[PDB]
RNA sequence: CGAUGAUUUUUGCCCUGCACAUUUUAGAUGGAUACGAAUAAGACUUUUUAGUCGCUGGACCAUAGCAGGCUGGCAACGGUGCGCUUAGCGGAAAGGCUUUGUGCGCUUGCCGGCGGAUAGCAAUGUCAACAUGCGCGGGGAUAAAUCCUUUGCAUACGACUUAG
RNA sequence: CAUCGGUUUGGAGCGGCAGGAUAAUGGCGGAGGAAUGUGGCACGGCUUCUGCUGUGUGUUAUAGCCUCUGACGAUACUGCCA
């Protein structure tokens, strides 16, 4: 229930507008929040209807002069934040503000790449739809609206995911010494107080 | 209705040895293996004997129970495309203009050459998918061989072939002109 | 100690409000680590310091404070109703005030 | 051989101690629905609840027929020395240094913080 | 109601806004797409239009009435002096696009090529790239540090070229500076090509040959304010029009309360970006050549 | 939340008649105000009564002979729909005749719209034998030595953020 | 939004160390604590069907000392802070992640001696990062654009292409 | 800050009394019964019978359950406590 300095999450397998809602919340109540892994996002709904939804969003625009309409992002993160700026009072400064207080990414870059992602467990795909039901990774939808960046973000994702990996088998070696060095301590007078105290 | 357990028995031959984890399903025969992902589905799968393997469905409803039976039937052409493997032989059907079909390797691929189908000056081919085998059989007059391991390849090849010879701006019940799927079996006859 | 804190970390959320007018003479609090109203009934009473920087200074210093105490709890997840001795200012929304451990009732 | 993954679930079956509400101990005594069963046991009433309640443990009090009465699950549950099995597991244990850890007072903490700096002196003299 | 009789539009909506170019100099928007395979090649030459002429050749065109037979028809002469490489860009995909990690200039540059950077050349000191001259300090480690950076990083690379413009009859002395995409082979290649042909001069002989189809990126001509009649070709109103009949009529319904995006409207003509595509190579003439 | 109640009345006795017949009715009500409305409302679809013209007896509550013996109980309906009325029969698995008829009402205000007030209720019975019970829903759970996982456990959190990865083994 | 050239002898500019004073802050007050992937499955020692785990972060790291003083000893030869220093990796917005040697501290790992009062029974009872300015000290460099005339690849005027 | 008085919102609040089928259960004792038939027994497929297992039989055996009941003792629920 802590208040954090800034809270990344890793938007893979989260369902949009949940994850909207809740991040709008977030950040209205004075709370920054980072999102990554918008390509990974998941819309609730098969491929074909989220589609169809999208075309529905680009039907609507200035008769007069396009320029003026609907602005119709394509990029991932903008769905996101056009979805949460739906939820906002963002004509007002307070709005304008708490949008300040977010910021929403593809992939992770720097330098949220070597810092804690979490989830946000009432807005999981996995854990809220039926198993049977089908589902929209925004990265398809995306790259089928406009989108231009889809394979670069694999590229890097996979090179992202190798220094991550040499990390994890670095931090396992340590973790493996350390636990070691702590059986050797065990038995000991303060490894005896702290199994009393329940430690 | 929310059927409580539904199961189905996998009948695994003397050779074979079926390998499952986390719905991936490895199909070891005689005649090779065969791999199938079944991560759209939710069955499980526990082995009862070398020779037997139960595929359950729990607490499913009626269109997730419709695919259990499904699965034991996929699994099952695995067994018998690295058991007995698979053949389609189709026949080549024409009123007025011979079919000149030929077996050719452009690109470094193997293609199907479809030429004078219905006297057209078009040329068609047909990609052959791999692990699909062509062959013109000797036997027989125009008749082609399609075999291999997996079922699904060669009846999908089969149908490119057959549907690029489909008969357009023609009454189709007077020029049943076309390559047609005579006869489906496999390749160790029983 | 690299710790000197004494307060409880609070934000202020809100006014008391409909959905078209807001009731500036009650704030509504959410503590930190408190989910439930049960959590929530240990912090009655505790009065609560807003802490803020003005231009000038008064007596040498430019830290102003405005002082509250706590009256109800709001809700079901833990919020706290309060009341300061002037209404906080709406430009205050999402800022932390300090959450005091007094009137101490352990 | 064929090496086939098969499922590690618990099952639902007579037998199958839960835990409720992190505090009791109970059986399942026989099978209402997909969602409800009647669960007894020493330290609990004998009831009919709802399987979103309760939590099934990986533990089979065994030969319990279906249906059996309180003094029948008593019976067994004593034999089968359920209690000393769910204590000798590491998801009690854990509880177990929950409930010890809130139990602690400051002047325990301030303790608990000294003996902490001490043998962090000692793994780092050993991992050296 | 509708329109009494249906009629295409007057204009295309695909070359909006009819605005002047944002420069005089045709700039590349696209280059064609890299091939490992190809060897290290230019994709493109700056020119100057000097005018048209006009020739005789035979076609060759089977089936056609006038296969073998003499046409005649109109050419564009384009004055091309060699280029001088200068310099060379790397650029790195990024999920926002294409972005230039370092630019890596030449030794020495030539006056005209200089006046470039400059609005007033007769006035100034001429300071410019004087410490990156000095950049070239001994081992000239800074610049093989910064090659070798674009090697490992860079996805495409760009080679900077400038027109000899004082080979040409203009009495304009500032180059013409541009980027011209680098395609085949390795970015190690690229960057090789590039460092060795740093203050080199370049011909179109190395670039086109003779028969192929190339692409043409151009301002158009400046026609100034125009009105709709010539700017879009609208109908004429009547003789005995009141106030005039170089107009459009009706400029948009009562609904929506507003002029259209798609109305045409008096403004500005002419002066535009434009690329032009699939003109075919006659001839690659030679200054030395004397017929 | 339902209680069975036991509601017996008779006619205003008369010098005609001064003892009219005891009739009982089983009730299944949410509380004793509502039980004595329900009585009167069916006794007037059936004898000559009102509530002016007659008296209440006695009003008592029903409870399950075994609360803790698993059941299965089958339940004749007479319900009325958007377009006619229609007689039907469903079957229950509960431990408590009360808790069996909750559980029809939510069921026929589910699968039929019928809502409370559309619902009469014709009598439920607890099912002795195994071959009495018809409805494959409930007979699927007569099985033996039944077993079954639960599988995808959703867990309810406290927190809003959780820094390791969920899970759903059970 | 990026790369790149030159950046004012003007008492004007850049970079940097200290020191100080101010304005600002959508709001410091121990720590944003880094695999990937699946969930009808995972994770650890291992290595894969075995043991153990989850059933929430009520965790992990850090946390004692006048907001943490002045001094002394022991045990270990570790830990940590800062300053130079060696080498390497990181371009997605790398601006960070490591690392060699050295110097200066601290160490609450353990034991001593001395200090805090009167702020009076609470009154935030003032301890942070961003920015700007100014004194000293130190390394470094020493431009352009516009008007005007001119051009006509441009043009209603602005603006634009040229030249001086 | 304390204490008081008025109003008011609470606690994982604590206790006593009353009512009911003078709760129903449960537990103990007794009597009876059946099967989703425990042990045992008879045929089998895989097991050096290594929860082996399948089908029959029948009524506590090497599990138990259901129905009725006899004497106690509780609890849920709803009220009252000046
Ligand atoms: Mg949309
Ligand atoms: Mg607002
Ligand atoms: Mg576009
Ligand atoms: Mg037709
Ligand atoms: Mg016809
Ligand atoms: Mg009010
Ligand atoms: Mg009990
Ligand atoms: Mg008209
Ligand atoms: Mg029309
Ligand atoms: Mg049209
Ligand atoms: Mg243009
Ligand atoms: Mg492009
Ligand atoms: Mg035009
Ligand atoms: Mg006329
Ligand atoms: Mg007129
Ligand atoms: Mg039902
Ligand atoms: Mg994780
Ligand atoms: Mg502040
Ligand atoms: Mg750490
Ligand atoms: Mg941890
Ligand atoms: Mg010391
Ligand atoms: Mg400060
Ligand atoms: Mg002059
Ligand atoms: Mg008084
Ligand atoms: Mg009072
Ligand atoms: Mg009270
Ligand atoms: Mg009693
Ligand atoms: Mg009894
Ligand atoms: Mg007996
Ligand atoms: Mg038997
Ligand atoms: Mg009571």
């Amino acid at each position: 229930s802590s208040f954090e300095k800034v809270v990344v999450i890793d938007g893979k397998g989260h369902l949009l507008g949940r994850l909207a809602s809740i991040v709008s919340k977030q950040i209205l109540n004075g709370q920054k929040v980072v999102v990554v892994r918008c390509e990974e996002l998941n819309i609730s709904g098969e491929f074909f209807r989220n589609k169809l939804k999208y075309h529905d969003y680009l039907r609507k625009a200035t008769r007069y002069n396009k320029k003026k309409g609907p602005f119709h992002f394509r990029a991932p993160s903008r769905i996101l934040y056009k979805a949460i700026r739906g939820m906002i009072p963002h004509k007002t400064a307070r709005g304008k503000a708490a949008l300040e207080r977010l910021k929403v990414f593809e992939g992770v870059p720097p330098p949220y790449d070597k810092k804690k992602r979490v989830v946000v467990p009432q807005a999981l795909r996995v854990l809220r739809l039926k198993p049977g039901r089908k589902y929209t990774t925004v990265g398809k939808l995306s790259s089928a609206v406009g989108w231009k960046y889809e394979s670069v973000v694999e590229k890097l994702e996979e090179k992202r995911k190798v220094q991550s990996a040499e990390y994890y088998a670095k931090k396992k070696a340590l973790t493996k010494k350390l636990n070691a060095a702590k059986a050797s301590t065990a038995e000991s007078e303060a490894a005896q107080k702290l199994a009393a105290f329940g430690y | 209705m929310k059927y409580i357990q539904t199961d189905q028995i996998l009948d695994i031959p003397e050779g074979v040895t079926v390998d499952i984890k986390a719905r991936v399903v490895k199909v070891t025969g005689p005649r090779g293996e065969l791999t199938k992902d079944l991560k759209h589905i939710d069955v499980t799968f526990n082995k009862i004997n070398n020779r037997a393997i139960k595929i359950t469905v729990h607490n499913g409803d009626r269109k997730h129970v419709a695919a259990l039976r499904t699965v034991k039937s996929l699994i099952a052409n695995l067994i018998t495309g690295v058991t007995k493997g698979y053949k389609y032989k189709m026949r080549f059907v024409y009123a007025h203009f011979p079919i000149n079909v030929n077996i050719i390797k452009k690109d470094g691929q193997d293609y199907v050459e479809i030429r004078n189908f219905l006297g057209e000056k078009r040329v068609r081919e047909v990609k052959i998918h791999e692990g699909v085998t062509m062959e013109i059989s000797s036997t027989q007059k125009d008749e082609l061989i399609v075999s291999g391991n997996s079922l699904e390849a060669v009846s999908q090849n089969a149908a490119d072939i057959q549907q690029i010879c489909r008969v357009r701006n023609k009454d189709i019940r007077k020029f049943l002109d076309g390559i047609y799927v005579s006869e489906r079996g496999t390749i160790v006859e029983e | 100690a690299e710790s000197h804190r004494l307060y409880v970390k609070g934000k202020h959320i809100s006014y008391q409000r409909s959905k078209s007018v807001t009731n500036p003479n009650v704030s509504l609090i959410q503590i930190e680590g408190v989910a439930s109203p049960k959590d929530a009934k240990f912090y009655l009473g505790k009065r609560i310091a807003y802490v803020y920087r003005a231009p000038k200074e008064i007596r040498g210093s430019k830290i102003r404070v405005i002082w509250g105490k706590v009256t109800r709890t709001h809700g079901n997840n833990g919020l706290v109703r309060a009341n300061f001795k002037k209404n906080l200012p709406p430009k205050t929304f999402g800022a932390s005030v300090r959450i005091m451990l007094y009137p101490s009732n352990i | 051989s064929s090496t086939v993954k098969a499922a590690n679930w618990r099952f639902v079956e007579v037998g199958r101690v839960v835990l409720v509400d992190n505090k009791e101990l109970a059986t399942i005594v026989e099978i209402i629905d997909q969602k409800r069963v009647l669960i007894d046991g020493p330290k609990i009433q004998r009831q009919a609840i709802a399987l979103a309640k309760i939590v099934l443990t990986p533990i089979v009090l065994p030969n319990l027929p279906r249906g059996s009465r309180t003094a029948t699950v008593t019976k067994k549950w004593a034999a089968a020395d359920i209690d000393a099995k769910w204590a000798a597991s590491g998801w009690a244990k854990k509880l177990a240094n929950k409930e010890r850890r809130s139990q602690l007072s400051d002047f325990e903490r301030f303790q608990v913080m000294v003996l902490k700096k001490q043998r962090r002196f000692a793994t780092k003299k050993a991992l050296v | 109601s509708h329109r009494k009789y249906e009629a295409p539009r007057h204009g295309s909506l695909g070359f909006l806004p009819r605005k002047r170019a944002a420069k005089q100099r045709g700039r590349v928007k696209s280059f064609p797409k890299d091939v490992k395979s190809k060897p290290v090649a230019l994709t493109a030459f700056l020119g100057y239009k000097a005018g048209m002429t006009t020739i005789v050749r035979d076609l060759d065109r089977p089936g056609s009435k006038m296969h073998k037979r003499e046409v005649v028809e109109a050419a564009t002469v384009v004055d091309t002096p060699p280029m001088v490489v200068v310099g060379v860009v790397g650029y790195v995909e990024t999920p926002r696009g294409l972005r230039s990690l370092t630019t890596v200039w030449a030794e020495h540059l030539s006056e005209e090529v200089r006046r470039r950077f400059y609005k007033n050349w007769y006035k100034s000191k001429k300071k410019a790239f004087t410490k990156y001259s000095g950049k070239y300090a001994t081992d000239a480690k800074q610049v093989e540090t910064e090659l070798a950076r674009i090697k490992k990083y860079a996805s495409v690379v760009r080679v900077l070229a400038h027109t000899q413009i004082k080979k040409t009859p203009l009495s304009q002395k500032k180059a013409h500076l541009a980027e011209i995409q680098i395609n085949g082979g390795s970015v190690s290649d690229k960057v090789d090509w590039a460092k060795e042909h740093f203050e080199k001069e370049v011909s179109v002989d190395s670039v086109f040959e003779q028969d192929e189809m190339i692409d043409v990126i151009a301002v158009t001509k400046g026609h100034g304010f125009e009105g709709v009649t010539h700017r879009w070709g609208t109908k004429k109103l009547p003789r005995k029009t009141h106030r005039g009949l170089r107009k459009v009529a009706c400029i948009g319904a009562w609904h929506p309360a507003n002029v259209n995006w798609t109305v045409a409207r008096a403004g500005q003509n002419g002066y535009h970006h434009r690329t032009s595509i699939n003109h075919k190579v006659y001839r690659v003439g030679k200054g030395t050549d004397e017929a | 939340r339902l209680n069975e109640y036991q509601v017996i009345g008779r006619n205003l006795p008369t010098e005609s008649v001064p003892e009219p017949k005891l009739f009982r009715m089983r009730i299944f009500a949410p509380n004793t105000v509502v039980a004595k409305s329900r009585y009167w409302y069916f006794l007037q679809k059936l004898h000559k009564v009102k509530k002016a013209s007659g008296e209440i007896v006695s009003v008592n509550i029903i409870s399950e002979a075994k609360p803790t013996k698993v059941k299965t109980f089958g339940i004749w309906l007479r319900y009325e729909s958007r377009s006619g009325i229609h007689n039907m029969y469903k079957e229950y698995r509960d431990v408590t005749r009360v808790g069996a008829v909750e559980t029809m009402y939510q069921d026929l205000a589910a699968r039929h719209r019928a809502r409370f007030r559309s619902i009469h209720i014709l009598k439920v019975v607890e099912l002795e034998k195994t071959d009495d019970v018809k409805r494959q829903y409930v007979k699927q759970f007569l099985t033996k030595d039944l077993k079954f996982p639960l599988p995808h456990r959703v867990q309810k959190s406290k927190k809003l953020f959780q820094a390791t990865a969920p899970t759903t083994f059970y």
